[PDB]
């Protein structure tokens, strides 16, 4: 299927620093996504193990960004993920060796960091069996700990009704906490790193235009940057002013989210 | 003769005998399952049915064990009670049963399908509340045997102070006072601790006769 | 054939008025047949530990697996609920095949009373063949007497459900029931199962033992390992007396 070819992630992208107003939250998984390979060392001899991971779910927010952010801030070599839409698909039992072939590239990659999205794809058990086989053994294919039990441990969906996830998570996944929804000066940060771009007229306060535009995913405030200098220079003009595209952006956001 | 019924109210005894029989000879090894009847999906397995008979009446030989009825004895509904018509057609239809033989088992003698209880079907009805005492006192010579004890034996404490119960808890009983015995790292075993750790764990087997 | 029951889980190794028996009821019938042959004692199969929730029995059964220190064969409960047939003859006879030929395992399992149910209510229930698979599991442990061969450690979570012919050697004959220890001995197994970090030389245990109330032993190791999750980032290289309660008071 397309997730052998779209599965290997490549072709780095959005940074750190445009995190969606998580503050704390961006150091509770930061300290696990980034800090033991930094530090590989002090985890072993301060303590016993490094940390597992952490778990977002709930609204869905800027999801999914996230982790291509952590794709993108990778030291050594980007890691590689995993979605669940493909899983659950017509002429079943490829999963067991879809799963052994991508963990088998895991075992073949050092035992790199491996992170699996959507599981409510293939979650909420609540006919069925083909499904079951599936998750349950995922969920034994990583619980277990003879591939590895120390990488990584994340998932992130948008729909919390899934039993059998939730039930079987406190085994080896950890950091029950929520998404931690961007509030009003979050976006300020996505616009200072943002600003990279061809030179922006200092006029521009990033604070005005980042409170200007409440209920903004990380992929809409990404997509009203590439508009900010796409309105910029289809004027043929050379600097960016707000004042080019202010109704361009109160109407992009209010008369497309009304 | 082409039927019989064993039902022990008390603690058990129809295993204990049908496994003697049907461990001695049985005349052929085959057990039949007393619960898989219908199916788990979709009820078309009347060629599993015709053909486990088909084989019974194919082979010359063949007697049927089934044990534990009381649960299958009780939309969803018209299947079983058609498959107890189906029974009915096939044990008092146009098939004489002259050589091959059946034994039904159960728990509680009070939802035994009185309609299936005329005679014909099951015929020979016998209690084993009380059995004569000869399957205590035999079980209890039999493994009285390798275990060794001191000169001073009283059989009659053990079989007297012992009722209601079968082979299969006597032994159990008895080898948990050998257990307990044992755990003493002694040789030799005196029937004290048969008195008083079978009386004692016998009473507690009354009180979780349940 | 059928790789999903034969092949469950290649593994080869992972309270002391229940942990005495049950350790010396499950090490001694291994070895120790000389005694067996000489008093004419038979090694117990079947054991029933039931009980109320917060003790921990499948952590538990597999530390006393661990001080067995043969082989250990994983089974859940509702894995034998399949929508195939005839999965009484293959898999008793297959797991009981491997069993019959391989070396003398353990396989300890859980969640029987579930899967154990003689459906007193009669409207609709698909767990007959499970049934079957019931009736053929103590007819090969009654009818066989060469059934001295590895033996089937059972685990029920409640005793709702309990058949009245389970009364056997080979069937469920050591019933036992959890009194509900004290809590020193949660701390005692729990302070072996966190002995091995560094902790300071300060505990007096009865705080962290008196919080644990009704916790499971996974959930202990929750505790100890939740504790070593921020006392990783604490930045001392030891563990500290208030994170036992700190990590109760924190995911518990």
């Amino acid at each position: 299927p397309t997730v052998t070819m779209m599965q290997v992630e490549e072709k780095p992208d959005v940074t750190y620093s445009d995190v969606g107003g998580c503050k704390e939250q961006i150091e509770k998984l930061r300290e696990v996504v980034e800090t033991p390979l930094l530090h590989p060392e002090r985890f072993v001899n301060l303590g016993i193990e490094p940390p597992k991971g952490v778990l977002l779910f709930g609204p869905p927010g800027t999801g999914k960004t996230l982790c291509a952010r952590a794709v993108a801030n990778r030291t050594d070599a980007c890691f590689i993920r995993v979605i669940g839409s493909e899983l659950v698909q017509k002429y079943v039992g490829e999963g067991a060796r879809m799963v052994r072939e991508l963990f088998e590239m895991a075992r073949t990659k050092k035992a790199c960091l491996i992170f699996f999205d959507e599981i409510d794809a293939i979650g909420g058990a609540r006919g069925d069996n083909e499904v079951q086989r599936t998750m349950l053994e995922l969920i034994n294919q990583l619980d277990g700990f003879d591939p590895r039990g120390n990488i990584k441990v994340l998932m992130a969906t948008n729909r919390p009704d899934t039993l059998d996830p939730a039930l079987m998570r406190p085994g080896r996944l950890d950091r029950k906490i929520e998404f931690s929804l961007p509030d009003l000066e979050g976006r300020t940060h996505i616009f200072k790193i943002h600003a990279r771009s061809m030179s922006v007229e200092r006029d521009i306060r990033f604070e005005l235009l980042a409170r200007l535009c409440p209920n903004s995913t990380g992929a809409e405030i990404r997509s009203v940057c590439t508009e900010a200098g796409m309105f910029a220079i289809r004027a043929r003009r050379k600097i960016a002013t707000e004042k080019d595209f202010l109704e361009a952006v109160n109407k992009v956001i209010k008369s497309y989210a009304k | 003769p082409k039927g019989c019924l064993l039902y022990g109210p008390p603690g058990t005894g129809k295993t204990l005998l049908a496994r003697a029989v049907a461990s001695q000879l049985d005349c052929n090894f085959l057990k039949v399952v007393s619960s898989s009847i219908v199916d788990k999906y979709i009820g078309e397995s009347a060629r599993l049915i015709r053909e486990m008979f088909n084989y019974a009446r194919d082979h010359q030989p063949c007697i049927i064990f089934m044990d534990e009825i009381d649960a299958i004895g009780g939309s969803a509904d018209r299947e079983i009670q058609r498959t107890l018509m189906e029974l009915l057609n096939q044990m008092d239809g146009f098939d004489t049963l002259h050589r091959v033989k059946m034994i039904m088992a159960t728990n509680r003698p009070d939802t035994l399908d009185p309609a299936l209880l005329r005679p014909g079907r099951l015929d020979r009805k016998i209690h084993i509340d009380l059995p004569n005492e000869q399957a205590r006192l035999d079980i209890l010579k039999i493994h009285a045997g390798p275990i060794t004890k001191h000169g001073e034996i009283d059989y009659e404490a053990i079989v007297k102070l012992s009722d209601g119960f079968n082979g299969a808890d006597l032994r159990n009983v008895c080898t948990e006072a050998g257990m307990f015995a044992i755990r003493a790292d002694h040789d030799f075993v005196v029937q004290e601790d048969f008195m008083k750790a079978v009386r004692k764990v016998a009473d507690s087997k009354k009180l979780e006769s349940k | 054939y059928d790789s999903r029951v034969k092949a469950m889980e290649v593994d080869e190794r992972p309270l002391d008025k229940q942990i005495q028996e049950l350790v010396e009821a499950i090490v001694l019938p291994m070895n120790h047949k000389e005694k067996f042959e000489n008093l004419g004692i038979q090694p117990p199969k079947g054991v029933l530990m039931y009980g109320p929730p917060g003790t921990g029995k499948t952590l538990l059964a597999r530390a006393c697996a661990a001080q067995t220190k043969a082989t250990f064969l994983k089974l859940a409960g509702p894995q034998l609920v399949q929508m195939f047939i005839g999965d009484g003859a293959k898999l008793v006879r297959d797991a009981f095949a491997l069993a019959k030929e391989k070396a003398p395992s353990i396989i300890f399992i859980d969640e029987l009373d579930a899967i154990g149910t003689k459906r007193f209510d009669s409207e609709k229930a698909g767990d007959r063949e499970v049934q079957r698979t019931m009736l053929e599991l103590l007819n090969q442990l009654d009818g066989f007497q060469p059934n001295t061969q590895v033996k089937v450690i059972a685990a029920t979570n409640r005793v709702d459900i309990l058949d009245p012919a389970l009364l056997r050697s080979g069937r469920l004959d050591r019933k036992i029931e959890f009194p509900m220890p004290n809590e020193e001995a949660r701390a005692r197994i729990m302070q072996i199962h966190s002995r091995k970090m560094n902790v300071s030389p300060d505990v007096n245990y009865e705080e962290l033992a008196r919080c644990t109330d009704d916790f499971n032993g996974a959930q202990c190791k929750a505790v100890c390992v939740e504790a070593g999750m921020i006392a990783l980032r604490r930045g001392a290289t030891e563990l500290t007396h208030e994170d036992y309660m700190e990590g109760i008071l924190e995911v518990q």
